[PDB]
């Protein structure tokens, strides 16, 4: 419910689907077995109408197919 | 054992500057130039 | 107007529900 | 004793205020040893205290600095190497023209070791004769005739550093961003001196007419 | 003693709540001031005891101390609108001795 | 679970995306925040230190600022729409009568792109550049949809007024990243589409319009040349008249070869 | 040896009144050194008001030994120190003992002022101005 | 003077954020635009005639919750500088 | 006579306050809350023993945002396991903000007053808390009409206490409006102090084990690289001081922060350093063999 | 479940809130408090942010006898989503002195709710210990080469801390000492180095002791103890080796800097000595003046 | 020098404007600035090649602006006892001035 932000999204880039010993991030960590290190799942960068962006672990009600790359 | 001499000689300088320089500070407290 | 919230322009430039 | 264990614990409070988070402003002038004025990149003029025992003769002279992020203090300097328009490209990368892949311009061969190469080998030349050594040089001409690429012979050629710039990495994009980007790079020249600074194109920098009108 | 206890002193003077750059518009003589804040709009805003309305006066920058924006004290440095002038254009003084001939 | 999943997200904070702009020490960075200002910010051990260089997309904490992570690079919106144009794809001789300018084409652009070491046989200046002019009507645009879809490189494709922004050297930034971004790709073609009010001259007796011209125009001049000079990422611009533009944009070296399509 | 504030707090006065009036070093030591050792603000602030009851008979020494702590910038300590010179000269004036007050009237904290505004009206209770020109 | 202050001062700051007088509405508030970039729809305290501004004045708006406090009748601009006498 | 309220100063036990910081900032900037549960006793001794979180929305605070269907379902997890006692009121979390109550947070406080009179308000800041003091402080509402008849001093009769006002601005419109504020102290025991006194395995295991002897020497040749530049420095500023006046002399020939005091700073660092990695070295060769 | 694991990271809350809880359901004397564990796991790396009570009863006549309330596991996880959506179980804790031979038939309880094998941390309500007041397990099941059946047994990892930046300000603004036992200046770290060294003793004693009590009063001969015993004595320097001369060429250079070091602030205080006595040679002419 | 005036270089710009941002306002609060550094030298220089149709236009649009200063100029012997403030103008020649100059 209201209120909320209204922003577009930048970019879909996804973090690889956690059941890896080893994060669970297309970008490689250190250190050995990571799963919720620095490891995060699915990503979603958005820009917002409040000037900045943000890396997001997103939601999983809501495909990367329901977000497009300049999805409202 | 040379490095050892030289630092001893220098704490002992050390010791020589703590007993003069305070001495006469005290003295300007006690006498009357206010 | 979104048929049954709106989404307004702020006069802060920032977009709401 | 008491009272040295006690330096330890005030000067470990006063290092909590120095460590990260900070923000990025920059020292513009004096006005006490212990308050100077500081713009932040926030986009803001803020008059700061100034910590103890940090420098008071590179600060005085405009100079990237380090401010609390909610305090607003200058709580940390930062050198004039760091904080960076963008690094050197003479002694870390090398231009692709040399005197080799010149071919003529031999009118403009002779004026431009006069400018650029005999000041970096020894800048007293002109001194001790007497003569002031010309400031800044301007190259023009209608668009091909390797202006551009002279700049670069010689910056290969000398190896002494080069700074690629261009008006387009000065360009205004959030508040302050604009002037700041200016001053960082003649800083960054002068303590990886000496230095050749290079701004690829003052068309859209200076222009004949500024409406001022906005 | 003096040493470690100007630090605890100190702390105060780091964590002050910001301060801002302003310059006086204008004094209004209610006892408050217009202040033109540098980055920011104009806001008519009371005076602290450090100063006083007939020790301020135009083209005078404050600084205003965020707590409201209280004018704090004077700020030794102002602006001059002449100096805009002539240093964007920069030009040094001459003698007659560069026209002899 | 697909509501189980929604709380283990909402219960996690957002970060904010930096680019490492400068080493000051080795625990601390400045980065350059996407928010704008310059903070100095520390590390997380889960980061190495020979992975993070300048220009690299980090995470900060929202609260903390503190780099938990390395991210991939950011990317345009905009440029989003643009691999989503190459509709009104056509066959190899998709225009005729202008078959002979096909041909002229592809010397430059797709003979290098394949081999480029026949070129290095001959000894040149790897062919970059190519200019489209002609009277309306004849697809210069139609012609890059066909190479597009032929060679079946990464594509894009610009609209022609739709980066252009209301910041004067924002829409410079857009520019000058997408070409990174095709950079980055193998054997990318940049069709510039419809320059003719995105190439204009200095005018400035005008309006603050013509600065926006003049900034975004010095953009394509450094990446040309400069120390980026394309020998897999090609250029290619579509113009009604060649007179509308600036003559460094009729500058051959950065254009060797200027087409006519007739 | 409590770990407690408080007991230590009445600790410093339990000195105070079991060797109160006569001047022993080991009464006097405890103190001093609880005073500046502790970082429990109440049981400083005790500990230098325990010195001036120690030390009522010889109350001469006082101003040259509690200097030291007036000297100190932490506020309970200067806040003990002036009622310890309070206690000691409050039947006979001493022209140091005022003096090292006189600093801790122009001090702006006011647990600080409260204290030595007190002491000073201890010390020169019922003394005029042709007796003292400093009152 | 002393007691028509007190309460003159009570709906005074403290900040006095100047506002650009957009419209008029009659009801007791206004449309306004500062200068910062926030809208704000302000009330006025009608002790200081309610239709006696008009679009163009300058307005003194209160620290907390917007009230036209006053209004300011001149607010220099160098532009009548020039039309206007100075000798 | 009536009720007549006086000073009361909030003890937060170590557990509390870790439990605090620990919901408030990972949810930041989204606003956190929960109860507090703990007892009074005393009457100048609020004492909260433990806190805990009550679920967060992205409605922040609200009167229905405290959720009573969540606290009585903890209540009973407290009784179950035997460490339900009162709760004592509530605490909330602005972002980056001041302590001050909002005008929404005032009505959620009036709720809890009616419960018990003696509620507090905790409002914690700990985006501001990684300083090396932590920004807390706490309100606990007063009867309008209270304030009306100048019974604010009321509220600090028998004692000086620790009287400090560390944040106006908002604040002091609130207090002023509303609410008397209350001072901090915190509890713990010795067993916990050795709790949080301890953070390191490594307590013996740092004067045996050592840094790189290549780290050692690069120390030492940056350590004595750097004091000669501040005696040269020093070398230029004593060539005169011995005019007139110390000031003029510090502008004219540079004292400015003394290289005699920077130069004591930068030596007395890398002497105290190598004295410990000497004695590493020489205790590992002669024991260890 | 997660076979992989190298260290546990705990945070300061944990320990702490054990402590409370402990004197809450008023344990002592073979009845141990024993609550649940909750973090994140998954990783080698086991990392406790939270702990929390649960219903227990520890009989004392019988502690292979017990009691666990396994309803309210399940309704006290899902208020701990409320507080944040990632804390799951990944063990258990002991309040006692040291671990018991029923705390592995307890471990089994737990493995039927955790992604990971279930973690022993024993938070002692004495604070021993020369490091950290916490010793750590977790349970692994593996063949034993020894000539011995499958055991499930508790082995040791290392214990770390991780602790918020906003919790740890905390920690020292509870905190009024000055800390002896973390780095300062010169005395601090003096005193730091003289109890490593007493630390190294103390654990030294342990394994003699150890060693006797095997072969006279036949503690089982572990193999994969004294593997690391032998490994002890490979790393043992030996005297002449040109590494160890290297040592004594390396002491000269790092005393040497001490040396002209001290010889700098000898210097430096020697300027302070002359300004003082400018000052008193003014303050005779104040003086006889007034 | 000499005089002790401010030597103001004007050169017809617009780049020394940077808060008025026309030269035909910056004439009044020019000499506005002129009055309080007094005494004063306004160098307004005409080069008359500013543009590349304003030569066409009226023969140099700086001798539209130094109209308008030697306008104000023929009341300024008066307003306050006796010009401070010199207008020096200057000109590659005198001929290539409208006669109105
Ligand atoms: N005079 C020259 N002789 C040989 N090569 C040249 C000459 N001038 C330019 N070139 C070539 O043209 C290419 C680009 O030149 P660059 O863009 O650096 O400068 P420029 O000619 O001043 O361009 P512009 O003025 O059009 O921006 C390079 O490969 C360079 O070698
Ligand atoms: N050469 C052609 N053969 C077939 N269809 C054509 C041709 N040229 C244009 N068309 C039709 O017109 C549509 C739009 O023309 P298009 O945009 O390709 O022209 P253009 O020459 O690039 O013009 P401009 O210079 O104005 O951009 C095409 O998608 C196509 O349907
Ligand atoms: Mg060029
Ligand atoms: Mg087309």
């Amino acid at each position: 419910q209201l209120p909320y932000l209204v922003a577009n999204v930048v970019e879909v880039m996804d973090m690889n689907e956690i059941e890896d010993k080893e994060n669970s991030e297309s970008t490689t960590q250190g250190g050995n077995v990571n799963l919720d290190n620095t490891a995060v799942g699915k990503a979603a960068v958005v820009k917002t109408s409040s000037r900045q962006t943000v890396f997001l672990p997103m939601v999983g009600l809501v495909d990367p197919d329901k977000l497009k790359p300049n999805d409202l | 054992q040379v490095f050892d001499e030289r630092i001893k000689f220098a704490n002992q300088l050390h010791d020589e500057y703590l007993v003069s320089m305070r001495y006469p500070e005290d003295k300007k407290t006690q006498q009357n130039e206010k | 107007i979104i048929k049954g919230k709106y989404v307004i322009n702020l006069k802060q430039i920032a977009k709401f529900v | 004793r008491h009272l040295k264990r006690e330096l330890k614990r005030a000067q470990e409070e006063v290092k909590r205020i120095q460590s990260v988070p900070l923000v990025i402003g920059q020292f513009l002038e004096p006005i006490d040893q212990n308050t100077g004025i500081v713009s932040s990149t926030t986009g803001m003029s803020y008059v700061v205290r100034i910590l103890s025992t940090l420098d008071r003769e590179l600060l005085k002279p405009s100079m990237s600095v380090a401010l609390h992020r909610h305090s607003n203090a200058l709580v940390d300097i930062l050198p004039p190497d760091s904080d960076s328009s963008i690094s050197v490209m003479g002694e870390n990368e090398k231009p692709d023209v040399t005197y080799a892949d010149v071919g003529g311009l031999d009118m403009q061969k002779q004026e431009i070791r006069e400018a650029v190469e005999l000041p970096l080998v020894q800048a007293d030349l002109y001194e001790q004769i007497g003569i002031d050594p010309p400031r800044g040089v301007l190259l023009y001409g209608p668009p091909g005739t390797g202006k551009t690429m002279l700049v670069k012979a010689v910056a290969n050629s000398t190896k002494a550093a080069f700074i690629r710039v261009n008006g387009s990495e000065f360009v205004h994009k959030y508040l302050g961003e604009g002037p700041r980007m200016v001053r960082d790079v003649f800083r960054l020249a002068r303590e990886n001196a000496p230095s050749i600074i290079f701004i690829d194109e003052v068309d859209s920098i200076a222009t004949k007419r500024f409406d001022a009108q906005t | 003693n003096d040493k470690v206890r100007f630090i605890k002193d100190e702390l105060r003077l780091l964590q002050e709540p910001g301060s801002y750059v302003g310059e006086v518009i204008k004094i209004v003589s209610d006892k408050k001031v217009l202040v033109k804040v540098q980055p920011e709009g104009k806001y008519i805003v009371d005076v602290a005891k450090d100063i006083n309305v007939k020790d301020l006066k135009a083209s005078q920058r404050v600084c205003l101390r965020s707590d409201s924006y209280m004018l704090h004290k004077v700020l030794e440095n102002k602006a001059d609108p002449l100096v805009s002038l002539m240093m964007v254009e920069k030009v040094p003084d001459s003698t007659y001795d560069m026209v002899g001939g | 679970d697909k509501t189980e999943n929604d709380i283990k997200a909402l219960q996690s904070i957002g970060q904010l995306i930096g680019e490492v702009m400068k080493e000051l020490s080795e625990e601390k960075y400045i980065v350059k925040a996407s928010s704008g200002p310059r903070y100095i910010v520390g590390v997380r051990n889960s980061v190495d230190r020979s992975k993070l260089k300048k220009g690299v997309r980090v995470t900060l904490d929202i609260t903390t600022l503190t780099i938990m992570r390395i991210l991939p690079r950011e990317t345009d919106p905009l440029v989003y729409n643009m691999t989503s144009f190459e509709q009104g794809e056509i066959t190899f001789d998709g225009i005729g009568g202008l078959t002979e300018q096909i041909r002229e084409l592809r010397e430059v652009i797709e003979l290098p792109l394949k081999n480029p070491e026949i070129f290095q046989r001959v000894g040149i200046k790897p062919p970059k550049g190519v200019l489209l002019y002609g009277p309306p009507g004849t697809g210069k645009t139609l012609l890059a949809k066909a190479v597009a879809a032929t060679i079946g490189a990464n594509f894009i494709f610009s609209p022609a007024s739709g980066i252009v922004d209301k910041y004067i050297g924002e829409s410079a930034r857009i520019i000058r990243e997408m070409f990174a971004y095709a950079k980055e790709h193998e054997p990318c073609i940049i069709f510039m589409d419809e320059v003719d009010a995105i190439g204009g001259r200095r005018f400035s007796e005008g309006t603050s319009a013509d600065r926006e011209i003049q900034r975004t125009l010095m953009e394509l001049l450094t990446q040309m040349d400069g120390f980026d000079n394309l020998g897999q990422t090609k250029i290619i611009m579509a113009t009604n008249r060649p007179d509308t533009l600036d003559p460094a944009l009729l500058r051959p070296g950065r254009l060797d070869r200027k087409v006519e399509i007739p | 040896a409590s770990d407690e504030s408080l007991l230590r707090y009445g600790g410093a006065f339990t000195i105070a009144l079991a060797y109160a009036g006569t001047g022993n070093n080991s009464a006097v030591k405890r103190l001093l050194h609880v005073a500046v050792s502790d970082s429990n603000d109440d049981v400083r602030r005790a500990a230098v008001i325990a010195l001036g009851f120690v030390l009522l008979r010889d109350y001469t020494t006082v101003p040259r030994i509690v200097q030291l702590l007036s000297k100190s910038h932490n506020a309970h300590v200067r806040c003990g120190t002036a009622f310890a010179l309070g206690i000691a000269c409050a039947g006979k004036g001493l022209q140091s003992a005022i003096d090292v007050l006189d600093p801790l009237t122009k001090d702006p904290v006011d647990f600080v002022r409260q204290a030595a505004m007190i002491a000073l009206s201890m010390i020169l209770i019922q003394q005029t101005e042709k007796l003292n020109p400093q009152v | 003077q002393e007691e028509e202050k007190k309460q003159l001062e009570e709906i005074r700051g403290n900040p006095l954020s100047i506002g650009t007088l957009e419209e008029i509405i009659d009801d007791d508030h206004a449309i306004v635009t500062s200068p910062t970039m926030p809208d704000y729809y302000v009330s006025i305290l009608s002790f200081v005639d309610k239709e006696l501004l008009e679009p163009g004045c300058s307005v003194l708006l209160h620290h907390k919750t917007m009230s036209i406090v006053g209004v300011l009748q001149d607010d220099a601009d160098p532009m009548v500088s020039v039309m206007k006498m100075d000798k | 006579t009536g009720r007549d309220d006086t000073k009361e100063t909030v003890y937060i036990s170590s557990i509390a306050l870790l439990k605090m910081l620990k919901h408030g900032r990972a949810g930041v900037p989204m606003e956190v809350m929960g109860l507090m549960l703990g007892e009074f006793v005393d009457d100048y001794t609020v004492n909260v023993v433990d806190v805990f979180a009550m679920p967060q929305s992205g409605t922040g605070v609200s009167v229905e945002a405290v959720d009573d269907v969540f606290q009585a379902k903890m209540m009973d997890m407290l009784k179950q396991t035997g460490r339900d006692q009162m709760v004592v009121g509530w605490y909330h979390s602005h972002p980056g903000f001041g302590c001050w109550l909002s005008s929404v947070d005032v009505n959620t406080q009036k709720s809890f007053e009616q419960l018990n009179s003696r509620a507090v308000a905790v409002v914690v800041d700990p985006i501001q808390s990684v300083k090396g003091k932590v920004v807390i402080d706490a309100f606990r509402l007063i009867d309008t009409g209270a304030l009306i008849n100048n019974l604010e001093p009321r509220q600090t009769t028998s004692n000086t206490g620790l009287l400090n006002k560390a944040n106006i601005q908002a604040l002091i419109h609130g207090l002023n409006r509303h609410y008397y504020s209350l001072n901090i102290d915190y509890h713990k025991t010795a067993k916990e102090t050795k709790m949080l006194m301890n953070l390191h395995k490594e307590q013996w295991q740092s004067g045996l084990k050592m840094y790189d002897y290549e780290e050692k020497e690069e120390s030492n040749l940056a350590a004595t690289k750097s004091m000669v530049k501040i005696a040269e420095q020093y070398s230029k500023r004593i060539e005169e001081e011995k005019e007139l006046t110390e000031e003029e002399l510090k502008t004219r020939y540079v004292g400015r922060q003394d290289p005699k005091k920077h130069l004591s700073e930068t030596a007395d660092e890398t002497l105290e350093n190598n004295i410990v990695s000497v004695l590493t070295a020489g205790v590992n060769s002669v024991a260890i063999k | 479940m997660s076979l992989q694991h190298e260290k546990v990271t705990i945070a300061p809350l944990v320990l702490l809130s054990a402590l409370d809880h402990y004197e809450r359901t008023q344990t002592k004397e073979n009845k141990r408090c024993v609550g649940v564990i909750l973090g994140d796991a998954n990783s080698s790396t086991i990392r406790v942010t939270n702990s929390f009570a649960l219903p227990f009863e520890e009989d004392e006549k019988n502690s292979d006898v017990w009691f666990l309330d396994h309803n309210y596991i399940e309704n006290m996880n899902e208020m701990c989503k409320k507080i944040n959506a990632k804390e799951k179980l990944i063990g258990w804790y002991h309040s006692g002195p040291k671990l018991r031979a029923s705390d592995l038939k307890i471990n089994e309880l737990f493995k039927k709710y955790t992604q990971n094998n279930p973690l022993l941390l024993i938070v002692d309500v004495k604070q021993q210990g020369v490091g950290l007041p916490t010793d750590a397990y977790v349970a692994i099941e593996q063949v034993k080469d020894d000539g011995t059946s499958t055991e499930k047994t508790f082995l040791h990892l290392p214990c770390t801390i991780e602790a918020e930046e906003a919790e740890e300000i905390g920690v020292e603004h509870l905190l009024r000492d000055v800390r002896d036992q973390a780095a300062g200046g010169l005395s601090i770290r003096l005193t730091n180095q003289l109890k490593s060294l007493k630390g190294l003793q103390s654990k030294l004693k342990d394994v003699v002791e150890y060693l006797d009590k095997v072969i006279n009063k036949e503690l089982p001969i572990n193999h994969t103890i004294l593997g690391k015993l032998q490994d002890v004595f490979n790393l043992l320097p030996n005297l002449g080796t040109p590494d160890d001369d290297e040592i004594d060429v390396e002491n000269h250079d790092r005393i040497n800097i001490s040396n002209n070091l001290q010889k700098a602030l000898t210097v430096k205080t020697n300027d302070e000595l002359m300004v003082i006595y400018i000052s008193n040679l003014v303050r005779s002419i104040i003086a006889f003046d007034d | 020098h000499h005089t002790d005036c401010k030597f103001i270089r004007v050169s017809g710009a617009e780049l020394v404007q940077k808060y008025i941002g026309e030269g035909s306002r910056m004439v009044r609060e020019l000499f506005v600035m002129a009055r309080e550094h007094a005494p004063s030298i306004i160098f307004m220089d005409e080069i008359d090649s500013i543009g590349s149709t304003r030569v066409e236009g009226s023969g140099g649009g700086d001798s539209e602006v130094q109209r308008t200063m030697l306008e104000l100029l023929n009341q300024l012997d008066g307003f306050e006892t006796s010009k401070n403030i010199k207008i020096i103008m200057a000109t590659n020649r005198l001929d290539i001035l409208d006669p109105a100059l």
